[PDB]
RNA sequence: CCGAGGGUAGGGCCCGUGACUGGGGCGAAGUCGUAACAAGGUAGCUGUACCGGAAGGUGCGGCUGGAU
RNA sequence: UGGGAGAGGGUGGUGGAAUUCCCGGAGUAGCGGUGAAAUGCGCAGAUACCGGGAGGAACGCCGAUGGCGAAGGCAGCCACCUGGUCCACCCGUGACGCUGAGGCGCGAAAGCGUGGGGAGCAAACCGGAUUAGAUACCCGGGUAGUCCACGCCCUAAACG
RNA sequence: CGAUGUCGGCUCGUCGCAUCCUGGGGCUGAAGAAGGUCCCAAGGGUUGGGCUGUUCGCCCAUUAAAGCGGCACGCGAGCUG
RNA sequence: GAAUGCCGGCAUGAGUAACGAUAAAGAGGGUGAGAAUCCCUCUCGCCGUAAGCCCAAGGGUUCCUACGCAAUGGUCGUCAGCGUAGGGUUAGGCGGGACCUAAGGUGAAGCCGAAAGGCGUAGCCGAAGGGCAGCCGGUUAAUAUUCCGGCCCUUCCCGCAGGUGCGAUGGGGGGACGCUCUAGGCUAGGGGGACCGGAGCCAUGGACGAGCCCGGCCAGAAGCGCAGGGUGGGAGGUAGGCAAAUCCGCCUCCCAACAAGCUCUGCGUGGUGGGGAAGCCCGGGUGACAACCCCCCGAAGCCAGGGAGCCAAGAAAAGCCUCUAAGCACAACCUGCGGGAACCCGUACCGCAAACCGACACAGGUGGGCGGGUGCAAGAGCACUCAGGCGCGCGGGAGAACCCUCGCCAAGGAACUCUGCAAGUUGGCCCCGUAACUUCGGGAGAAGGGGUGCUCCCUGGGGUGAUGAGCCCCGGGGAGCCGCAGUGAACAGGCUCUGGCGACUGUUUACCAAAAACACAGCUCUCUGCGAACUCGUAAGAGGAGGUAUAGGGAGCGACGCUUGCCCGGUGCCGGAAGGUCAAGGGGAGGGGUGCAAGCCCCGAACCGAAGCCCCGGUGAACGGCGGCCGUAACUAUAACGGUCCUAAGGUAGCGAAAUUCCUUGUCGGGUAAGUUCCGACCUGCACGAAAAGCGUAACGACCGGAGCGCUGUCUCGGCGAGGGACCCGGUGAAAUUGAACUGGCCGUGAAGAUGCGGCCUACCCGUGGCAGGACGAAAAGACCCCGUGGAGCUUUACUGCAGCC
RNA sequence: GAGCUAGCCCUGGCCAGGGUGAAGCUGGGGUGAGACCCAGUGGAGGCCCGAACCGGUGGGGGAUGCAAACCCCUCGGAUGA
């Protein structure tokens, strides 16, 4: 339930904040944070390769467990639910009866004090992870691996999930968060339930300052530039686009499909996205 | 107002210094040329 | 000291009036079409919504104060 | 106290028929639609037929001149939470009642906000007919919306 | 064109006369008063405001009158801009 | 002899401008060849959140002393940051290194590139971050946490005693962290004292006084005290912390817990060591056996890794503790004590500046700390002033114009002007009070007004004490006194009404534009299934992202409210296993050269053969587009209505003479005596219109319009006054410019605007202060304009390539 | 060549004083329970005033300058992009 402010400043009028209700611990586990080398959008050559980045809040990266088949059969108690500045989802700290500790991304409905486990034999309950082939057709699921043993790649953002739609041989058919229909291998792990923090998308940033806190520097329209800078540059007074709308680099940015045609994964994508 | 020369000994040695010049093809040709011309100082003088 | 009132400043209510504009009543000797009263020639009415020169139409749900 | 009937309400699960779309097979010269037509669709393989899948919405038979609710209104099936009500016993209280300006709550549909969902239908809109014309009625399309959550709107031939 | 600064204003004048006023006249469809028109005449004078960058113009209130032109459309090594 | 030629020399302007903040000077005494300028004394002024003091950059001997004055110093010079010489910088504890890591850089392994080279996990380097042991005073002409004095401390080596399963680059803990707010107790710093110490003073009418003036501390081991930080204790189990583990993690059990305990820091005290004013006398001596105490104020500093709240969620590695492994267990480590050992570099001086960056001893620029007192509500603001430092390296006169900065002005009060430009006005605090509209926050300091000093009297709560006095803070009531005037000086909003544009705070053309431009939250379209798309790179590798469609890229629009219509023929994008066209290659009917021949060699039809284009369809918050004619209604005018041409389709809602309207000062209304502007309307919109968004919108704006009130030298219309220049004298002494010059007016002439030609007129020779009409004055080989088969930036359905993609 | 300037990365530092008074919390009122209302507490904000600090709005001066962008008076931000 997003939190709102009274309009005691021009910006507080619209600014909204997460309610941080599910959060039970306000300090990261020390053995699980490492320094996150801020890039500014600049590659190893020193060059901006992703425009308008930098200047946001300092962050420690918390090491997240995206395998989980790492510890088949070893259950763990959900000790805490923590804020993570590096992702939209909240994270859950797990204490394993093993003694080992690690984080997973917090599903919706996870409860501090409940237990979870990974493996072909795990109950179909929230927080448990299984190879895709042992999860009932129809259950929603998150943190899905794309290929076996390669890590969770799909449905990781706040409020997202995939759904098992059926089985076919060594593979099982998922509906990705995008609505795409895709074959994923059945030995790929996933975690029953959807990702928590669903109200994330209802947040209203509120002012220019809030973007800056997040490392988002101001974005400058091509139409505000000159012809040396952008296809949409120049003109006297304001100008319509005068040509098909184009990127800084000249390619068309309305409709033009960009996925590589002869890509091997095409054999595994049943139907391109909706919407 | 603030002008363009703001001397900084560490900046000077690390940019034009002998070891900087020697690291690089262009920098070695600089020393060759300075030596070939008979320069008394191959590199800026800076105190440390 | 209080004090008729005068002066400065800001408010409330009321009346008259105003380029122009909105529909209304009446006039009738016009123009357009014919919405309603018969099953009124697409049964009618209806709250609402969107539309149309105009009466009106269509949608959604409702009433019979609907002919056969 | 002891029983009864019921689409009363709320939450969550879930079953089948049909429509649409998608894949596979088989098949070919039309299909669709009307008062009659045309637009539309179809040899780039449609319609009709069989197999598979997705998805939304509404619940045939029972069904009634029926039942329940204060009204609006409520209909597959199951479970939980919950309201009103009738009956028989005549057990307890001892007029504790009736009505009700203001108040508060509920209030079909359409409509609004935020976010979902979107099969069928369908304002606006586009086209075909009809016609003297036809900003309609009829036909082929089609967006809001119709559906879910939360919050508004507070209307009606809200009628007996 | 190895540069002659461009509109308007301000300041400061000075000149022409095809005279707006004041002085002198003839004619009048000049009774008087007032005016019309032409002649002579450049000595002096020729207001303050509203609008607009404006020159010009319109308007307000006056006035004997509220003249028109030249001086690199006078005047930026005088100002404004 | 000319090239705005090149190098040099020297002229002219000219004894001219100027001599670099308007903080300011005067006299006496000395020195010396020489003195406004050097030294000394007295008087005066200026800074005092500095114009004082400390530190870091940078500078590099500029420091100290002697002896100098050619040049440097905007004058002078005996002086100096200048010339010559000599001296001066002292560390186990301060800073850096012999320690640690950050970004980044480098880089065993590895990867990539014609070469040169590019990358790259570990490792290494890299600091103003982590870590680590010294405080007070004295001493020199010049260094001092460095020398000395006192009191402390760290590490290494060796030894002794006791203790222990010792042992590490391996495991673990810890180091270890944000912003805002903030408690308790202290310290730094400050104020007061009738108390303590002190040389002295009694003026000029009074005062021998609870008089004036001066000072009344600093460091300090252990121990102790106060206040805080940190930390649970024991057993059993164990499958995790890439080996092991008794450590840590997890589970369970038992006493303990807002306690204490143990531990660490701060503060106080503390053996002891220091310091110690005014005044006086020639830096020193004296004061002085100096005193060395009480009360209040009180940090942003300390305890500290304290506490609370919030979202944007806040380095690393070593030191350190602990665990164990090989090893080794007569060793090794731990604790205590003792003796020995302890290296390298910096240290002067300047440091908001005359020593640094600006060519200058340049009104500019330069990071950190300390920055006293009183008063004004507060404060680092303002005025004055302490300590401390200065009077800005040309002076002396004069008392014009004119300029600059400043003060006042009768009557009027915007009449000024493009514009109230500029300058007035207003001005802090306390109280009263305050509108439309509104997104309910605001608008709001709205507007408007009243109060403000001082004295006496009565009185209320607080802080420190003790509950009291004393001190300090916040108040309240009454009666009086003076002045033109009480925030008496300085610092300190003029206000209102109404339009345009942009929602808002922000951002920008360094050095002519701060805006209506850019950005912005928000809205929509679109691409991307992850070895993502996209970006950089030849590549490797990177970014994206240690992210995963509630995510990332691209584009437009731009808070919010109500909305966002019609046209898919062209272009673009998307979809379309049919067809048409289509290259290399395949195929080889047929034809050719040559050879006596087998053969060798060349051409070559049908047919097969991608993407792309053609073709079918979709698509507008994709590029874009969104008409014309004739007729028709009881008067006129007009045309709901009809007809007709054309189109892919003919502009919807809303708005409109507008940031758009040519005609144009459209017409009407409002305001004014008068309104080309303004506001409100109308609509024949030259040439609005719906995300190059349409129409609104509270709040906001150094944006751009219009009006009013207040108040004014803006003006009528000018006057006077002040200081700094201008002027005169002494000192020093430029500049652009310059064919040479013995350089007048008019009317003419002349390449068409003549000091220089003609005629006439006027005119003795040479300066000084002033004004700008001319010398087509100076400056810059006109930016406009044209020309050159000159150049460069930019565009595209110009031509032709290339990358990239298919 | 990034010792000027622009952006980012790492690591440090600075922002006197005063004003406004969001959420929350407690108390009371209210209700069937609530919403909500009032007081006190509280201390939010690209909040308000204003130094340091960062700027550069309007005017004047300067224009062979003190200065190849300065000076004076005014004026913008000053817990935040
Ligand atoms: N205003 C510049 C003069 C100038 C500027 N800087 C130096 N001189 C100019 O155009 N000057 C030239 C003369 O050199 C000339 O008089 C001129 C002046 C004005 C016009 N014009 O059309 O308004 C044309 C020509
Ligand atoms: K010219
Ligand atoms: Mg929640
Ligand atoms: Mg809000
Ligand atoms: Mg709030
Ligand atoms: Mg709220
Ligand atoms: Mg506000
Ligand atoms: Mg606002
Ligand atoms: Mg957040
Ligand atoms: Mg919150
Ligand atoms: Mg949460
Ligand atoms: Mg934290
Ligand atoms: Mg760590
Ligand atoms: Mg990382
Ligand atoms: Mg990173
Ligand atoms: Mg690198
Ligand atoms: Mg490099
Ligand atoms: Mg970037
Ligand atoms: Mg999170
Ligand atoms: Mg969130
Ligand atoms: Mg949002
Ligand atoms: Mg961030
Ligand atoms: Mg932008
Ligand atoms: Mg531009
Ligand atoms: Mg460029
Ligand atoms: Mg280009
Ligand atoms: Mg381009
Ligand atoms: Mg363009
Ligand atoms: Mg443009
Ligand atoms: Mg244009
Ligand atoms: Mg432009
Ligand atoms: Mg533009
Ligand atoms: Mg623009
Ligand atoms: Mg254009
Ligand atoms: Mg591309
Ligand atoms: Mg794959
Ligand atoms: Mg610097
Ligand atoms: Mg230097
Ligand atoms: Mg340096
Ligand atoms: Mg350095
Ligand atoms: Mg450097
Ligand atoms: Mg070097
Ligand atoms: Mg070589
Ligand atoms: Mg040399
Ligand atoms: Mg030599
Ligand atoms: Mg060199
Ligand atoms: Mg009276
Ligand atoms: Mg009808
Ligand atoms: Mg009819
Ligand atoms: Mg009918
Ligand atoms: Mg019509
Ligand atoms: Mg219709
Ligand atoms: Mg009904
Ligand atoms: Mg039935
Ligand atoms: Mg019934
Ligand atoms: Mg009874
Ligand atoms: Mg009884
Ligand atoms: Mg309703
Ligand atoms: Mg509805
Ligand atoms: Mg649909
Ligand atoms: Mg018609
Ligand atoms: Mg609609
Ligand atoms: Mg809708
Ligand atoms: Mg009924
Ligand atoms: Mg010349
Ligand atoms: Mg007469
Ligand atoms: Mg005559
Ligand atoms: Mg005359
Ligand atoms: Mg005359
Ligand atoms: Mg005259
Ligand atoms: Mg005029
Ligand atoms: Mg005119
Ligand atoms: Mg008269
Ligand atoms: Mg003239
Ligand atoms: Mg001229
Ligand atoms: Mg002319
Ligand atoms: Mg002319
Ligand atoms: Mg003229
Ligand atoms: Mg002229
Ligand atoms: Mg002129
Ligand atoms: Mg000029
Ligand atoms: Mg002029
Ligand atoms: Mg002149
Ligand atoms: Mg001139
Ligand atoms: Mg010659
Ligand atoms: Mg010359
Ligand atoms: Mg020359
Ligand atoms: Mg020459
Ligand atoms: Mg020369
Ligand atoms: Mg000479
Ligand atoms: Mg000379
Ligand atoms: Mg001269
Ligand atoms: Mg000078
Ligand atoms: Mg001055
Ligand atoms: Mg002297
Ligand atoms: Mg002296
Ligand atoms: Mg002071
Ligand atoms: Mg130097
Ligand atoms: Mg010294
Ligand atoms: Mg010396
Ligand atoms: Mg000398
Ligand atoms: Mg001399
Ligand atoms: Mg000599
Ligand atoms: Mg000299
Ligand atoms: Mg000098
Ligand atoms: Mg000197
Ligand atoms: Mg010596
Ligand atoms: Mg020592
Ligand atoms: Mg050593
Ligand atoms: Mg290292
Ligand atoms: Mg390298
Ligand atoms: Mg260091
Ligand atoms: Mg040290
Ligand atoms: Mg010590
Ligand atoms: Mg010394
Ligand atoms: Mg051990
Ligand atoms: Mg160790
Ligand atoms: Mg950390
Ligand atoms: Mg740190
Ligand atoms: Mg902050
Ligand atoms: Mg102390
Ligand atoms: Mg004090
Ligand atoms: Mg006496
Ligand atoms: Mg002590
Ligand atoms: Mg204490
Ligand atoms: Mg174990
Ligand atoms: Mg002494
Ligand atoms: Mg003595
Ligand atoms: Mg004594
Ligand atoms: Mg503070
Ligand atoms: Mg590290
Ligand atoms: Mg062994
Ligand atoms: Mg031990
Ligand atoms: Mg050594
Ligand atoms: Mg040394
Ligand atoms: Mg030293
Ligand atoms: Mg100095
Ligand atoms: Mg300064
Ligand atoms: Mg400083
Ligand atoms: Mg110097
Ligand atoms: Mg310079
Ligand atoms: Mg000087
Ligand atoms: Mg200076
Ligand atoms: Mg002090
Ligand atoms: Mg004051
Ligand atoms: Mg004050
Ligand atoms: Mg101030
Ligand atoms: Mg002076
Ligand atoms: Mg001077
Ligand atoms: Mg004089
Ligand atoms: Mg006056
Ligand atoms: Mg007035
Ligand atoms: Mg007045
Ligand atoms: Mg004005
Ligand atoms: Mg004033
Ligand atoms: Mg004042
Ligand atoms: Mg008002
Ligand atoms: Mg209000
Ligand atoms: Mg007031
Ligand atoms: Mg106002
Ligand atoms: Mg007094
Ligand atoms: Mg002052
Ligand atoms: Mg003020
Ligand atoms: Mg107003
Ligand atoms: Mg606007
Ligand atoms: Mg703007
Ligand atoms: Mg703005
Ligand atoms: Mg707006
Ligand atoms: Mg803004
Ligand atoms: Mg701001
Ligand atoms: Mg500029
Ligand atoms: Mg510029
Ligand atoms: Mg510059
Ligand atoms: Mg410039
Ligand atoms: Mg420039
Ligand atoms: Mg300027
Ligand atoms: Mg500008
Ligand atoms: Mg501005
Ligand atoms: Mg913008
Ligand atoms: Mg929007
Ligand atoms: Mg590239
Ligand atoms: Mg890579
Ligand atoms: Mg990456
Ligand atoms: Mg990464
Ligand atoms: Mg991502
Ligand atoms: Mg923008
Ligand atoms: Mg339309
Ligand atoms: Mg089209
Ligand atoms: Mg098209
Ligand atoms: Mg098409
Ligand atoms: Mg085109
Ligand atoms: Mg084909
Ligand atoms: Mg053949
Ligand atoms: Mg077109
Ligand atoms: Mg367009
Ligand atoms: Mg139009
Ligand atoms: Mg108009
Ligand atoms: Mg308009
Ligand atoms: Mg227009
Ligand atoms: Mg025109
Ligand atoms: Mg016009
Ligand atoms: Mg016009
Ligand atoms: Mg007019
Ligand atoms: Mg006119
Ligand atoms: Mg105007
Ligand atoms: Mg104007
Ligand atoms: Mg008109
Ligand atoms: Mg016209
Ligand atoms: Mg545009
Ligand atoms: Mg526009
Ligand atoms: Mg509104
Ligand atoms: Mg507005
Ligand atoms: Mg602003
Ligand atoms: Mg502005
Ligand atoms: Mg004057
Ligand atoms: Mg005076
Ligand atoms: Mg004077
Ligand atoms: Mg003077
Ligand atoms: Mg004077
Ligand atoms: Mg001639
Ligand atoms: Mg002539
Ligand atoms: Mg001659
Ligand atoms: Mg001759
Ligand atoms: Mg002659
Ligand atoms: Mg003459
Ligand atoms: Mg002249
Ligand atoms: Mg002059
Ligand atoms: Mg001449
Ligand atoms: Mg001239
Ligand atoms: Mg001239
Ligand atoms: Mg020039
Ligand atoms: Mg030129
Ligand atoms: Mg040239
Ligand atoms: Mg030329
Ligand atoms: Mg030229
Ligand atoms: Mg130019
Ligand atoms: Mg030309
Ligand atoms: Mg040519
Ligand atoms: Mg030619
Ligand atoms: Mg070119
Ligand atoms: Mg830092
Ligand atoms: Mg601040
Ligand atoms: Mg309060
Ligand atoms: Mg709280
Ligand atoms: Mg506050
Ligand atoms: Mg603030
Ligand atoms: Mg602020
Ligand atoms: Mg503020
Ligand atoms: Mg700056
Ligand atoms: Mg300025
Ligand atoms: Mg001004
Ligand atoms: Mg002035
Ligand atoms: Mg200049
Ligand atoms: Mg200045
Ligand atoms: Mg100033
Ligand atoms: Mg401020
Ligand atoms: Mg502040
Ligand atoms: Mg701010």
């Amino acid at each position: 339930a997003v939190k709102k402010f009274k309009p005691y400043t021009p910006s507080r009028r619209f600014m909204t904040v997460a309610d941080f209700s599910e959060i039970t611990k306000t300090e990261p586990e020390k053995s699980l944070v490492k320094p996150l080398k801020k890039t500014g959008g600049r590659n190893n050559q020193g060059r901006i390769t992703v425009r308008f980045r930098g200047g946001g809040h300092k962050r420690l990266y918390r090491i997240i467990d995206f395998k989980r088949w790492d510890k088949v059969g070893i259950p763990a108690k959900v000790a805490a639910i923590e804020y993570d500045p590096n992702r939209s989802a909240r994270i859950a700290l797990l204490h394993y009866v093993d003694g080992e500790k690690r984080y997973i991304i917090a599903p919706d409905g996870l409860q501090v004090g409940q237990q979870v486990v990974a493996g072909p034999d795990a109950p179909i309950q929230v927080g448990n992870a299984l190879p895709l082939r042992f999860i009932p057709v129809g259950t929603v699921v998150h943190a899905v691996e794309l290929e076996p043993k390669k890590g969770a790649k799909l449905a990781r953002a706040a409020g997202t999930s995939a759904q098992i739609q059926g089985r076919e041989g060594d593979y099982v058919i998922l509906r990705l968060p995008s609505g795409e229909l895709r074959k994923v291998h059945g030995e790929c792990y996933a975690t029953v339930g959807a990702v928590g923090n669903a109200d994330h998308k209802n947040i209203v940033l509120g002012k220019a300052g809030r973007s800056r806190w997040l490392g988002r520097r101001p974005h400058v329209r091509g139409a505000a530039m000159n012809p040396v800078d952008h296809p949409h540059g120049g003109g006297e007074g304001r100008a319509p686009r005068g040509r098909p709308p184009a990127s800084p680099w000249g390619w068309q940015t309305k409709g033009l499909k960009t996925r590589k045609r002869r890509k091997p994964s095409s054999r595994f994508i049943i139907a391109r996205r909706k919407k | 107002m603030k002008r363009t020369w703001q001397p900084n000994r560490r900046k000077r040695a690390k940019t034009h210094g002998f070891r900087a010049r020697m690291r690089t093809p262009g920098g070695r040709k600089v020393l060759k040329r300075r030596r070939q011309k008979g320069r008394w100082r191959l590199t800026p003088a800076v105190r440390k």
